[PDB]
């Protein structure tokens, strides 16, 4: 094999991570043009999302490696964001080259860029240091979710995600806890219902329903049996599954599996509850005996799900049907079989009024790629919002930020006299590229529309107003409300800036070429 | 993954719509020219296509720009109807539009609200020469019969039109509120008919009558039976193999005869003459239930007794084992209607309900194939038209008068987008443009004169490009529900400014 | 359609660039001078851009351009000659990328050329005044200012000519603009550097007078720009060739006219004659210059006629191209017309005062050969220059680019408060400056980057507290030792290279 | 030639002279739109008429021209 480095190795990084930042500069903000995105499998992606768009590259480098990963570090805990951290590394990278081309070593620009990277979260600090409850942060919260979930282009009237991702994060993810709860909110949604059919439940939805609506829809607080055992066929993962080979088989089989089920399903109720949670569903067979036995229950649970529907409602654990016992069963608020407003989407919930371990954001779409557009609009929605929840610290998105942070940043980048003097000012430059790209996107000359905010930071000197973002010609970062929160931008540059010089104290590298991945 | 940059993607962007695009606008528009599907990649042959899914789809649509309105032009016929060519056309006009903002330096976005508001007035400027025709139920007859007749045109129907025309508006006025396509029961055969149709009194069945049966079932009381026989009768002894060597194979075929048999058991105890059933049996069987001496009809078809249960007031249900678990359904007549050589059993409870029966004879099944769209395409815009009687001047004349408001727009409307309100008012005349030279015609003229001179108020004088010349939209017949022309322009405005917008395509 | 253009202006500005860039080795005395085959094979050796450019230059526009940029910063101060050349490419570094950029050239032209006076001006805050009516203080200032360069080693001697010769021509305590218009700068072959000195009248091409009296006092200054001679054939006698009457009988013709045209040079009267070369005359008729100088009046021959036009001005004597024009006004009125053949070698007629407009300076470059003639030239015209830029420029302003370093933080800083699409060039345009003082590092030796980085915040916190110091060629104090120039080579090198950039990016 | 969005300008005095304002127009200074008040951006009648003339001539006249006989 090969071994390149410095300007090889120099050419070898920033060229990978040139074209990502373009891709996205153009895929960059509201104003952002999507990215149809065609797989080799005739499939079709609209993507103006870096992380979409990065699941959607497989490209090869070092760099196409460290961007799909670091993209979705922004995504999960903060959400938006996912898209200016990588194009902005690439800029950071694209001024590397005329800054080594001007002499400076790439670890004598490498602290000025970090050094520099100081000033800009230093000044994403002084934004907005405000801070608020879940009840007064909920209009935060979807005023944020008007920005976090605008992107995708699914926001206003979306304010129904807005406000179930605003109690789904507090419902699991608490205020004071502060350690990130995406595992603990459940994200569902389903093809047929629509966007602006929208839903926070609290507890678990399981998508089967009793056996028979001709039982009560409504089993009540708590008495959830959690039962892993067949009324349906078993598919144990011990042995295989054979079904009935002979016709004295189906005699027998008929007579024997209905009155164990009869038995059983009496037995559950002996055992007690007014719902049977099966991992193993009721058959049609055992569907009548629910009915007849006169017993509600669930016939289908996942085999995770029961696990799930024990622990996201805190029900005791039930192992299976010989584990049966009274005091141990899952739990409650209550349990109903639930139409969200179109029959095709019909879950049976149980609902937790009484501990909600996995809380359940349930979208609906018309399809699958309009609930998706929901979800990850959602999920960047319930991520910036369960960071402000947590802490509301919010930032004036769209550049003007950077806008008063670079002239800030390069100033300061000045004070030191260490060659980074220089080093540390160009760093500056590199913040203006993103409201740069999206004022591109916005339909604007970026030049001429930055230097408005210029002006305005002239004027301010921090963000308030602004620029546009979504494109409208109204420039305001506040009344446009264009924000972030003030954690992950931070968290951008925090990703954005190292990574950069991480790269850059790794120019050492065994490669016959860039495309090693 | 291959990274497709903005260069190639606007281009690709363009070319798809287009490639497919001149290929239904042929078709599409009036008709000066069509797409005849030279076929093979599949086969030897040569075909003849006015459907834009025929063309669409036969042909590779490979290219992911191609994808978005092949699929997406599809819906809009799959909805309103005859969305196909339109949503495809429209689009690819938009893709000429784009490419010059495009090439002259143009954010898509600036493109975006010049096409995506200029839609709207253009939108608003069709409901203007949109003109509600529901005034009597002559009137609105009329109207869905225009209505009819518009969507079917630029298609190759050779006794189709006139006759639908009568059904689809028939559908319509029966059902007062909707049309009906649960009721029109579409039966297709060969009967030797060019493309002659009619509305069948009740429904036709096809079956000979043979072995022992008598053939002609005089009142006839039906029996409805949701579960027939296919050739064994299905219950707990139904099933055996008792194949131990090479003879059995040869006598097992054997064994199965006596299935047969205990079907009559079933039949005999509900002791109705008619027993009409969902599952066929063959001519062997035919001696064991005809020597019954009951008639068990095999292969009574669901949707047929579904249309007598509606018109002859009884109930047609599901889950049939005894009886009474489906209500009895009355005929007058289970006869055989012979046309030409064919031999039909017939049942006739009704006649021409509020539930048809429609025979399709045709010797040709894409005919009979473009029939059905077309006749899916006029209902669904004659129930629209139900709904929205305004039948808006078609022919490009709506196009004209979009293209001179809008035009007008873009002059005051936008400080900057009054390049692409105008380039969208330009697609707008496009549609017109290519079929007049195919009638010999100048579309310049006309775009430029009949446009203004309608724009200024003769908007019922049209195009005629079938002529190449000015008639009035209305007179014409040319005009179709306000809602699919909108329609047609909901989507074609909408798959341009996608791809527009798409500045880069991963492919893997 | 403004591709080409933009592909001319990369091609001129590239090849703009390219020019200016080899002299940013060369630039400064610590430039390393270039031994340069030509065209004609042969070396040339040259430090400063001017002479490097013009001694070996192919033709592009952009580079003749420069080549008069650079020419231009001689023919503007006579100083700071290498300087100008380097901020061009310099500018054009931020230009080109700010075209790359985007940045209109219309604006970036105006963009720098706002941002220029804007730069001038904080300049004129760093610029630090001198007496320019005090003749020591110029003598102390500009020989340091020469000391800040190479050369005092005829200069501190030549700086009390230099000074005084302009302090004698020095009207103003401003001291105002004074080119070297009424300084005559003559050399003579033998004397000394000390034999090199100023004298108050128009020193004349030797003397060249035949019976010319050696020294006529209170001269009336004859100017002859007719011919002397009688109408040639084969010489001032005019012979017609056969037999030798005839061209003997033609001189009653010609000597008559010869001695008349004398006799009419006296007639009016001169007691000197200014009379050019005879190649800068058709031709001078020796039978009336015998007689001419034979009717006793002292004559000069053999003169430039720019000395004649230098002459003309500064002591007065007014063009005589002909008799009429022979009048007490065109005939100059000396105060003392003398010849002095001595202290030193070499004769030459010395007008010792004169009546003269201006004031007026003759310098006589003596020395123990031409080269101590010549280095003292060399000697002035720094003295000469710098004397005349510093006077033009109240103030003064320590050297090395350390002023950019200040500026381009300076500008830069406010850039920032400019906004406005320029911001980003208003820096880069500051950003240009310090490049040049690096190369200055880089061509002193040091590093040209970590050091003006430094000094630019050096030049943060007293604005001197450090600076580029040519002989440490590092980080000093440059008014510890003084590095020190007018204020113009700054000014002229920028007011020059923005100009120079400016119409390229305004040219096609 | 000012460097300034013409679409824009051009619209704009467009949009001003679909509101028919010719007392608005592209000030080219600032390159704006902006008022045509005679600020010193308006032209004597003289100028365009005159200008506005021969190449809506020429232009024409050249289309004249087809078959081009160029004996050289």
């Amino acid at each position: 094999k090969s071994r390149l480095m410095g300007l090889e190795a120099l050419k070898s990084h920033i060229m990978a991570a040139k074209a990502v930042a373009n891709t996205m500069r153009t895929s960059l903000g509201p104003n952002g043009l999507d990215k149809m995105m065609v797989d080799k499998d005739g499939d079709v992606t609209v993507t103006n999302d870096g992380a979409t768009i990065l699941s959607m590259m497989d490209v090869d480098h070092q760099i196409a490696k460290l961007m799909v990963e670091l993209s979705k570090s922004q995504d999960d805990e903060i959400g938006d964001g996912t898209t200016g951290v990588v194009v902005l590394a690439g800029a950071l990278l694209e001024e590397a080259e005329q800054l080594l081309d001007r002499g400076i070593h790439p670890i004598r620009i490498a602290d000025g860029y970090e050094q520099a990277a100081r000033v800009a979260i230093e000044h994403l600090d002084k934004i907005s240091d405000s801070v608020l409850v879940d009840i007064k942060d909920t209009e935060p919260l979807i005023q944020t979710a008007k920005t976090t979930l605008g992107s995708k282009v699914v926001n206003s009237c979306h304010r129904q995600m807005a406000e179930i991702a605003v109690n789904a994060v507090l419902t699991v993810a608490d205020m004071e806890r502060r350690d990130v709860d995406f595992e603990l909110i459940k994200v569902e949604g389903k093809v047929g219902g629509r966007l602006e059919d929208t839903k926070l439940i609290k507890g678990v939805i399981v998508d089967k329903d009793f056996s028979h609506p001709q039982m009560p829809k409504k089993v009540e607080d708590a008495k959830i049996a959690i039962l892993t055992c067949p009324f349906e066929p078993p598919k144990p993962k011990t042995k295989h599954k054979l079904d009935v080979t002979s016709v004295e088989d189906y005699k027998a089989l008929q007579k024997y599996e209905k009155e164990k089920f009869e038995e059983m399903i009496q037995q559950i109720k002996e055992t007690g509850a007014n719902l049977a949670i099966c991992q193993w569903g009721f058959d049609d067979e055992a569907n009548h005996l629910l009915l007849q036995n006169n017993l509600p229950a669930v016939r289908w649970v996942g085999g995770p799900e029961i696990e799930l529907i024990a622990i996201a409602t805190g029900g005791r654990i039930v192992p299976r049907f010989s584990e049966l016992t009274a005091e141990k069963l899952g739990f409650a608020g209550l349990v109903q079989e639930i139409s969200f407003g179109t029959t095709k989407d019909k879950m049976l919930v149980i609902e937790q009024c009484k501990n909600s371990r996995a809380v359940t954001i349930f979208i609906r779409g018309g399809n699958k790629m309009i609930i998706e557009e929901a979800k990850r609009s959602l999920h960047d929605a319930l991520c910036v919002i369960r960071n402000l929840i947590r802490d509301n610290r919010v930032v004036y998105g769209g550049g003007a930020a950077e806008i008063s942070c670079a002239l800030a940043v390069s100033q300061e980048a000045d004070k030191c006299p260490t060659l980074e003097q220089y080093a540390m000012r160009a760093f500056a430059d590199a913040l203006e590229v993103i409201p740069m790209a999206l004022s591109e996107n916005s339909g604007m000359n970026p030049i001429q529309t930055m230097t408005e905010v210029r002006a305005r930071q002239v004027k301010e000197m921090n963000p308030a107003l602004g620029i546009d973002c979504l494109h409208k010609g109204t420039n305001d970062m506040k009344q446009q409300h264009v924000i972030e929160t003030l954690i992950g931008k931070k968290q951008q540059i925090s990703l954005a800036t190292q990574m950069v010089r991480m790269i850059l104290k790794i120019d050492d590298i065994r490669k016959p070429g860039e495309s090693e991945e | 993954a291959d990274e497709e940059r903005a260069e190639t993607a606007r281009l690709t962007s363009f070319i798809g719509a287009i490639a497919i695009g001149d290929l239904v606008k042929s078709t599409l528009g009036p008709k000066g020219m069509d797409k005849i599907l030279l076929s093979s990649g599949r086969d030897a042959s040569l075909m003849v296509t006015n459907d834009g899914a025929t063309i669409l789809k036969n042909i590779g649509v490979d290219n992911p720009a191609a994808k978005v309105l092949v699929d997406m032009s599809r819906v809009q016929d799959d909805e309103v109807g005859d969305g196909t060519t339109s949503v495809t056309v429209l689009a690819a006009e938009l893709l000429r539009e784009a490419e010059s903002l495009i090439a002259k330096k143009i954010h898509p976005q600036t493109i975006i609200a010049g096409w995506r508001e200029a839609t709207k007035a253009a939108r608003e400027a069709l409901l203007s020469s949109a003109v509600d025709h529901g005034s009597d139920e002559v009137k609105f007859r009329q109207d869905l019969m225009n209505i009819a007749g518009t969507t079917l045109s630029s298609k190759l129907l050779t006794h189709h039109k006139d006759h639908f025309t009568k059904l689809a508006v028939e559908a319509v006025l029966r059902l007062k509120g909707s049309g009906n396509l649960e009721a029109i029961h579409i039966i297709k055969k060969l009967g030797g008919s060019l493309a002659d149709s009619y509305l069948d009194e009740g429904f036709l069945l096809d079956k000979k009558i043979g072995v022992n049966q008598p053939k002609r079932i005089e009142n006839a009381k039906i029996l409805i039976a949701n579960t027939g026989m296919d050739t064994d009768k299905i219950k707990i002894f139904g099933s055996r193999v008792r194949v131990d060597s090479t003879a059995k194979v040869a006598e097992i075929e054997h064994a199965e005869k006596e299935k047969m048999k205990e079907k009559v058991e079933r039949i005999l105890k509900h002791g109705i003459n008619c027993f009409i059933n969902r599952q066929l049996i063959y001519n062997y069987p035919e001696q064991l239930f005809g020597a019954a001496g009951v008639m068990a009809i095999e292969h009574a078809d669901f949707a047929g007794v579904e249309r007598l249960a509606l018109v002859t007031g009884g109930e047609i249900a599901s889950t049939f084992d005894h009886p009474e678990l489906v209500k009895l359904g009355s005929c007058k007549l289970i006869e055989e209607v012979m046309i030409g050589e064919d031999k039909l059993i017939h049942f006739s409870g009704v006649a021409l309900g509020e539930a048809c029966t429609i025979v399709l004879r045709g010797a040709t099944q894409q005919i009979l194939d473009e029939a059905e769209r077309s006749l899916h395409d006029a209902l669904c815009v004659l129930a629209q038209t139900v709904k929205d009687s305004r039948t808006v001047y078609g022919g490009g004349c709506s196009e004209m008068l979009m293209a001179h408001a809008v035009t007008q727009l873009a002059n005051r409307t936008p400080g900057k987008e009054a390049v692409a309100m105008e380039s969208y008012a330009k697609a707008l005349r496009m549609l017109p443009t290519i079929i007049a030279d195919n009638a010999g015609y100048d579309s310049a003229d006309l775009v430029a004169q009949l446009r203004a001179a309608h724009s200024e108020g003769n908007t019922t004088a049209g195009l005629d490009m079938r002529e190449g010349t000015i008639g009035d939209m209305a007179i014409l017949g040319i005009t179709e529900s306000f809602q699919v022309k909108r329609q047609v322009l909901l989507s074609a405005a909408e798959a341009a400014e996608v791809i527009l917008r798409v500045d880069n395509i991963i492919k893997a | 359609d403004r591709d080409k253009p933009a592909q001319i202006r990369f091609s001129n500005i590239s090849a703009a660039k390219a020019v200016a860039d080899a002299i940013r080795t060369s630039l400064g005395p610590k430039g390393m001078d270039k031994m340069i085959q030509d065209g004609k094979g042969d070396v040339t050796i040259t430090n400063d851009g001017a002479t490097i450019l013009k001694q070996m230059q192919v033709l592009h526009p952009a580079a003749r351009m420069l080549v008069e940029l650079s020419k231009a910063q001689d023919i503007e101060a006579g100083d700071g000659t290498t300087s100008v050349v380097i901020i061009a490419g310099s500018l054009l570094d931020s230009c080109t990328k700010l075209l790359q950029k985007g940045i209109h050239p219309t604006i970036i032209s105006e963009s720098f050329q706002k941002a220029l006076e804007k730069g001038i001006e904080i300049l004129t805050d760093m610029s630090r005044p001198v007496e320019l009516s005090d003749r020591e203080t110029l003598l102390n200032s500009a020989t340091t200012s020469l000391n800040s360069k190479v050369v005092s080693q005829y200069s501190s001697l030549l700086s009390p000519m230099s000074v005084n010769a302009v302090m004698k021509v020095i009207d103003p305590a401003t001291a105002t603009s004074v080119d070297l218009r009424d300084i005559k700068i003559v050399k003579k072959l033998g004397g000394t550097i000390d034999d090199c000195e100023l004298v108050e009248g128009l020193v004349l091409t030797q003397k060249v007078s035949n019976s010319g009296i050696t020294r006529v006092e209170k001269a009336k200054i004859g100017l002859i720009q007719f011919c002397l001679s009688a109408p040639k054939t084969d010489m001032d006698n005019q012979i017609v060739v056969s037999d030798y009457a005839q061209m003997d009988r033609v001189l009653r013709e010609e000597r008559a006219y010869i001695l008349n045209l004398v006799k009419q040079i006296k007639k009016t009267g001169c007691n000197v004659l200014l009379i050019q070369k005879s190649i800068l005359r058709d031709a001078l008729s020796d039978l009336a210059l015998h007689f001419l100088n034979k009717m006793k009046i002292m004559v000069i021959k053999d003169i430039e006629r720019e000395d004649i036009e230098f002459i003309c001005k500064t002591i007065g004597t007014k063009p005589v191209a002909h008799i009429d024009q022979f009048t007490a006004d065109m005939l100059g009125s000396a105060e003392l017309a003398e010849e002095v053949n001595l202290n030193g070698s070499g004769k030459l007629l010395k007008i010792t005062g004169c009546a003269s407009p201006g004031k007026t300076v003759t310098i006589v470059v003596r020395g123990s050969n031409k080269l101590v003639i010549e280095e003292a030239e060399r000697s002035i015209h720094d003295a000469l220059c710098v004397i005349r830029c510093l006077v033009k420029k109240r103030a003064l302003i320590a050297g090395g680019g350390a002023p950019e370093i200040e500026l381009a933080l300076r500008l830069t800083e406010y850039s920032r408060t400019l906004s406005g699409m320029e911001s980003y060039c208003v820096r880069a345009f500051a950003d240009a400056m310090e490049v040049i003082p690096s190369t200055l590092a880089e061509n002193a030796g040091l590093n040209p980057i970590s050091t003006v980085t430094e000094l630019r915040n050096r030049h943060a916190q007293g604005e001197k507290t450090a600076g580029i110091n040519v002989r440490k060629g590092g980080i000093s104090n440059i008014l510890e030792e003084l590095v020190v120039q007018p204020l113009l080579v700054s000014v002229s090198a920028l007011t020059l290279a923005t100009e120079t950039v400016r119409s390229i990016l305004k040219i096609d | 030639n000012a460097g300034y969005d013409s679409a824009d300008l051009v619209a704009q005095l467009r949009a001003a002279h679909s509101e028919g304002n010719t007392t608005a127009g592209l000030d080219m200074r600032e390159g704006t739109i902006g008022d045509m008040a005679i600020l010193g951006i308006t032209e004597s009648f003289q100028v365009k008429r005159q200008v506005l003339l021969s190449a809506a001539e020429a232009a024409e006249v050249i289309l004249r021209v087809d078959n081009i006989i160029k004996a050289a």
